[PDB]
């Protein structure tokens, strides 16, 4: 089309035709109305899950929470004995998480089982 | 006056031994008035052509009567023998734009009047006129109308996975067990699934807890996924669907014959492409092209709305598709000579404008598991006489053993 | 009303019928599998199973009502996941109503108004006297005050043209004002264009008019 | 204009962090 | 008392004679209606966009209906002006 | 917002008498073919609730496993003086 142009055989084209350097000195061209370029053209639940993608992004403010809120569980329930700490506080903690622990069991255990409360909104949410 | 056959407008049956058809009544109690209406028995070409009476009502010789009682017509109903609604059409003698089927008929002069769910057509309007249209409508698509997979939609192969998961904890039990029997396998089967089943406690009760916390996460996104998902697969949006603007053999749709959808088709140059996969899946009236589309023969298949959602009513398995286009009307054509044009526009407006329309529309138009959890019930009912044939098995094995 | 087809399980037929079963079944099986205690322990088992957390009760016989539990926990949350899909989201009924007809026979004084010198109000007058009698007292001095006494509630319901009213509701702001659903236009009519009798210009207006109709120049308009 | 579910992988692999966590504290008890 | 209250919160808050127990059992069963009510409520009001969903485009009914609770304006007699001016509807 | 609409394209302002328009453009194109533009567009132009309410539920659960502690502790010790 170009050297159809060139050679007088042809005043005005219109096929959709580039516009570049080469072109443009050989012969004119008015003024640009429908963008185009180079491009390349490739074959196009499925994401992430349990990590960053899904929930938590930051994933380092709920990361330590989630643990220092347990911690002070178990500080809260050593200090509500007047039971102990460190493997029978993980235990009892990991048992009321979820509302599926068998062997898990005055009023001080009571109100530190109301956790459970939490376990579940958490759950919910 | 003639008629094209419509089933939502124009029913024609057989008469009986004595020419005549059964005297009903509707459901509301009022009484069906029916005509005897001559035409072929077969429309159909390439058939033995009767011109035996048959017997034709409904709401167009409904229409048909009040009109001849406000006007003191005497009708004489007629049956289309092309069986068409006719156009202008090329079958011989080069250029002919003549008219066939019903419109052929009435310009012919065989036909004085016409009462039927004739389009209004720029084209018809221009040889025939068209009074004020009864009603108003517009043509939409006819089509027949997800949580099957209970275990798994797909990679059925979790259901093991996870069973695995119970190896890799009972195992391990045993092991505390060793360093520290047989029912931590059946208590890992049954933990999530209540039936009553110094650091080795601890372990055990943090294993377990691992264990149900992943139990539940993955019945949480099994389940979860069922939702409000649509369950209809890409239903037909309207003249809009790209589907539509791309024909293609796998998905065909067509309209049944030269109607008034095939006039605005043709005036539409913009589709091309859809009328020639059109042309090839033409039907000999609505009733073949209703029957197809319940065959799954057809995809999909424009018509008229009205017509469409009286079908759907009638038969449930088909519904519409398209919220509106071509929007227009059915109307009486008379031939421009006909000086009955304003007494029929008068008695259509008068009859619409003090309810008779309601009427006629309550007494014709206006009318009235599965694997989700069946499967899985017949699966349990299924296994649970297997699972106590093998126990009785199973204790007469260990009565055996212990007697020996 | 409560625990049925309204209030939740959408189908209602299956399950009806199948809990008393499956619980015989559940009954029968546990009574059996003794080598108990029928209303002392299959029913406490049978609700244990059902539901998750529930009262502490108790050879592979026993063991082999996992599969009871797998099924009841699959039922429960497939019968959350609907109440779920259905919980996602008009008594007129056209003005065969009896409201129309004895507005003043309710507990609230019904107020329908029309505009007068219309369309609406001449075909009311020759075909229900007593309701025009009555929306005589309604009557509205133009669109814009019969829509604003309708939407601060001094008016109940406002009768007037299907395409006013269709286009008012679709534009309202707020979407507080509805029309009478889809399709229960009493007297379908259209607007057309008025022209002397015996003029020589409607034979070709309205050809004109039917053929942009057939074109498709009026759906973008609209 | 008018020219022109279930589980994944991911899953799995937070089944093998919490494996790795359990075995990681049941180290203790295995070592006592 | 007051351990009954706690015994029937233990099973209410799922914290872990026979006249009594046959509806304690129904009661047990119906506290879980109420949460997973409140699950499905909260999974309702979770995945739908309280607010509005942006404005679409020049056809946005906010902007082709004015309105001083949301307002909308170029800058001054920019190209974006003389644009709008080239159209009338 | 809103996806696109009015597309058009910078131009570089130029009276009809000046004769650098035809320079300007063919300078312009060929710095656009070898990716001119692009670099200049990477270098200026191509740069850079449920925490709320999970907050709030920590501390007021936090705060609730103690006041409500204390306050049967209270009452027991009223139930036992
Ligand atoms: C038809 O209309 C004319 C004028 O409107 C009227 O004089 C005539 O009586 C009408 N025909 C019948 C049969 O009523
Ligand atoms: C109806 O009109 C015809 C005129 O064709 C007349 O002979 C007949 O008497 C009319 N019937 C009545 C009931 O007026
Ligand atoms: C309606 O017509 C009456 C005369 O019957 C007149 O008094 C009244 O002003 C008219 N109202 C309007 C809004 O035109
Ligand atoms: C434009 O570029 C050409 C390249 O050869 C040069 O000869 C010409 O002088 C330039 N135009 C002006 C106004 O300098």
């Amino acid at each position: 089309m170009i050297g159809e142009v060139v050679y007088q055989r042809a005043v005005m084209a219109v096929g959709s035709l580039t516009i570049n350097e080469e072109r443009s000195e050989v012969v004119d061209f008015s003024v640009p109305f429908v963008e185009t370029g180079i491009s390349v053209m490739v074959s196009r639940v499925s994401p992430s899950a349990f990590l960053e993608p899904f929930s938590a992004s930051v994933w380092v403010m709920m990361f330590v929470m989630l643990l220092i809120v347990s911690a002070i569980a178990v500080f809260v329930f050593e200090y509500f004995s007047p039971s102990f700490t460190i493997g029978k506080a993980i235990w009892l903690l990991w048992g009321l998480v979820f509302n599926n622990s068998v062997p898990v069991q005055t009023t001080s255990k009571i109100m530190v089982s109301v956790w459970a409360f939490f376990a579940v909104i958490f759950l919910a949410s | 006056i003639v008629t094209i056959h419509q089933e939502p407008f124009v029913y024609v049956k057989p008469t009986l031994s004595d020419g005549t058809c059964k005297e009903e009544f509707t459901v509301n109690g009022d009484p069906v008035k029916k005509v005897i209406c001559t035409g072929p028995n077969d429309t159909s070409p390439g058939s033995p052509r009767h011109t035996v009476p048959q017997c034709c009502y409904g709401f167009c010789i409904d229409l048909l009567i009040k009109l001849a009682r406000t006007m003191n017509f005497t009708y004489e109903v007629h049956l289309v023998a092309d069986g068409k609604f006719g156009t202008q059409e090329r079958v011989n003698n080069s250029n002919k734009k003549e008219w066939n089927g019903m419109m052929g008929e009435l310009l012919s002069g065989q036909a004085d009047m016409i009462v039927a769910p004739l389009t209004i057509n720029n084209e018809r309007a221009q040889y025939i006129e068209f009074s004020k249209p009864f009603k108003y409508q517009g043509l939409t698509i006819l089509v027949k109308k997800t949580l099957d997979s209970f275990m798994q939609p797909f990679q059925s192969t979790l259901w093991l996975l996870v069973g695995l998961s119970v190896h890799v904890v009972a195992v391990m039990l045993y092991l505390l067990d060793r360093f520290s029997l047989s029912s931590a396998m059946w208590f890992s089967w049954g933990v999530l699934l209540n039936s009553g089943i110094s650091f080795s406690a601890r372990i055990l009760g943090m294993v377990w807890a691992g264990f149900a916390m992943i139990i539940v996460a993955s019945y949480t996104a099994n389940l979860a996924a069922f939702l409000v998902l649509d369950r209809p697969e890409e239903r037909i949006t309207g003249i809009n669907d790209p589907r539509l603007r791309n024909p293609s053999d796998k998905f065909i749709y067509a309209t049944v014959k030269q109607s008034s959808v095939d006039i605005y088709f043709r005036r539409q140059v913009e589709l091309s492409t859809m009328y020639r996969h059109m042309e090839k899946h033409n039907y000999e009236s609505a009733a073949e092209a209703i029957q197809a589309v319940r065959d799954n023969k057809l995809h999909a298949f424009i018509w008229d709305s009205a017509v469409l959602e009286f079908e759907a009513s009638q038969k449930c398995d088909l519904v519409t598709t398209g919220e509106l286009f071509f929007r227009s009307g059915f109307g009486i054509g008379m031939r421009k000579d006909s000086p009955w044009k304003q007494n029929v526009s008068l008695s259509i407006l008068k009859s619409h404008e003090n309810g008779f329309m309601e009427d006629l529309d309550k007494t014709w138009v206006r009318y009235q598991t599965f694997e989700n959890m069946a499967g899985v019930f017949m699966l349990v009912a299924g296994g649970i006489v297997a699972g106590i044939f093998l126990i009785f098995i199973e204790i007469a094995y260990k009565r055996h053993k212990d007697a020996r | 009303s409560a625990f049925l087809e309204p209030f939740s399980a959408s189908v209602w037929v299956m399950m009806f019928v199948m809990l008393l079963i499956v619980s015989a079944i559940a009954v029968f099986v546990f009574e059996y599998f003794s080598p108990s205690f029928t209303i002392g322990k299959a029913i406490w088992l049978l609700w244990g199973l059902v539901f998750n957390n529930s009262v502490p009760v108790q050879t592979t016989s026993k063991i082999m009502v996992s599969v009871w539990a797998f099924f009841a926990v699959i039922f429960l949350a497939s019968y959350t996941a609907n109440l779920a899909a259905f919980m996602i989201q008009d008594q007129v009924t056209g003005l065969s109503d009896k409201k129309f007809q004895r507005p003043h026979d309710y507990s609230p004084p019904f107020r329908f108004g029309t505009v007068p010198n219309g369309s609406t109000e001449r075909n009311i007058r020759n075909n229900y006297p007593y309701m025009h009698q009555y929306m005589t007292k309604f009557n509205q001095k133009g669109v814009e005050d019969a829509l604003v006494s309708l939407k601060t509630g001094k008016l109940d319901a406002f009768i007037y043209d299907a395409a006013v009213l269709n286009y008012k509701a679709g534009r309202d702001e707020g979407c507080k004002l509805v029309t009478i659903g889809s399709g229960y236009i009493f007297a379908t009519t259209g607007y057309g264009i008025a022209l002397q009798k015996g003029s020589p210009w409607k034979r070709q207006i309205d050809l004109a008019l039917l053929q942009f109709v057939g074109d498709g120049e009026m759906e973008e308009l609209e | 204009t008018l020219w022109l579910s279930q589980l994944d992988i991911d899953n799995m692999a937070g089944v093998f962090y919490m494996l790795a966590a359990a075995m990681a504290l049941s180290l203790i008890t295995f070592i006592w």
